[PDB]
């Protein structure tokens, strides 16, 4: 599973997260519509 | 060096359901998680540094 990606092989997490990221469409959906 | 099996990591108490007749734990892919305690009869899990 996950946790048994011991050896080396690792997972970066994104530069933006998906929280984050909603506000970007946030804005765009707040600019496309006012 | 359990039983011949050389290795490092962190030995912790197991909740996992061994019958009295095994060794070795192997868990997934090929890599030992739980091993039985020669002297001892009990179940110690394996994880990495």
């Amino acid at each position: 599973i996950c946790a048994q990606k011991f050896n080396g092989l690792t997972v970066l997490p994104p530069l933006l997260t998906d929280e984050m990221i909603a506000q970007y469409t946030s804005a765009l959906l707040a600019g496309t519509i006012t | 060096n359990f039983n011949g099996l050389t290795g490092t990591g962190v030995l912790t108490e197991s909740n996992k359901k061994f019958l009295p007749f095994q060794q070795f734990g192997r868990d997934i892919a090929d890599t030992t998680d739980a091993v039985r305690d020669p002297q001892t009869l009990e179940i110690l899990d394996i994880t990495p540094c």
